[PDB]
């Protein structure tokens, strides 16, 4: 669920609150449109697509589906106790939290003007 | 779908671009959490709750479900054709569309610092 995805970000980017990703670029944070401003934003577009697939599973609400994971000294792991939905969702979040850790944070891309830069 | 919800707004609040509401306060877009900054932000929060309830019917996906509405004179109307989901998602947009037309708009509350104002 949404809350768990915050802990994954906490697990791979311990120096950053999850609020720095809440509204960054044209994708990180709700909705999403236009061309990704950078690498970090591209991680979030991918994450959205991922969620969009995970929703094809019957009755699968990514944002609420509580899954089974483990964060060990930096290493994220989706255990096998998850159902097709939870299993998918967990993977969408894991690959996203690692993608953020890999990308560089452009402070000038935090809370940009959506209208001007994302149509 | 959101193309439709975007039309209900364009219909009840013709003096404003839909973008004016895509990034306003803590609930009208990004963030989705905290205390509504004003009468308008509260409209979106209620819209958000409304979508979660509607998300309960299997397959019902608010952002992607098309319904039957008619906008004439500033008076919206969901026709008695929509099915369970369609009928619910529609009523959600309709009530939000109206709300938006009756709630004051504060520029100061547009594109605010989510991290420092929605905790
Ligand atoms: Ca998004
Ligand atoms: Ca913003």
């Amino acid at each position: 669920n949404r809350w768990q995805f915050k802990n994954m970000i906490s697990c791979t980017v311990p120096s950053r609150s999850w609020w720095d990703f809440a509204d960054y670029g044209c994708y990180c944070g709700r909705g999403g449109s236009g061309t990704p401003v950078d690498d970090l934003d591209r991680c979030c577009q991918v994450h959205d697509n991922c969620y969009n697939e995970a929703e094809k599973i019957s009755g699968c609400n990514p944002r609420f589906r509580t899954y089974s994971y483990e964060c060990t000294a930096g290493t994220l792991t989706c255990t096998g106790r998850n159902n097709a939905c939870a299993a998918s969702v967990c993977d969408c979040d894991r690959l996203a939290a690692i993608c953020f850790a890999g990308a560089p944070y452009n402070d000038n891309n935090y809370n940009i003007d959506l209208q001007a830069r994302c149509n | 779908n959101t193309y439709q919800f975007k039309n209900m707004i364009q219909c009840t609040v013709p003096k404003r671009s839909w973008w004016d509401f895509a990034d306003y306060g803590c609930y009208c877009g990004r963030g989705g959490s905290g205390t509504p900054i004003d009468d308008l932000d509260r409209c979106c929060q209620v819209h958000d709750n409304c979508y979660n309830s509607a998300r309960e019917q299997g397959g019902c996906r608010p952002k992607q479900k098309t319904y039957s509405y008619e906008c004439k004179a500033g008076t919206l109307s969901c026709s008695g054709s929509n099915n369970s989901c369609a009928a619910t998602v529609c009523d959600c947009d309709r009530l939000a569309a109206i709300c938006f037309a009756g709630a004051p708009y504060n520029d100061n509350n547009y594109n605010i610092d989510l991290k420092a104002r929605c905790q």
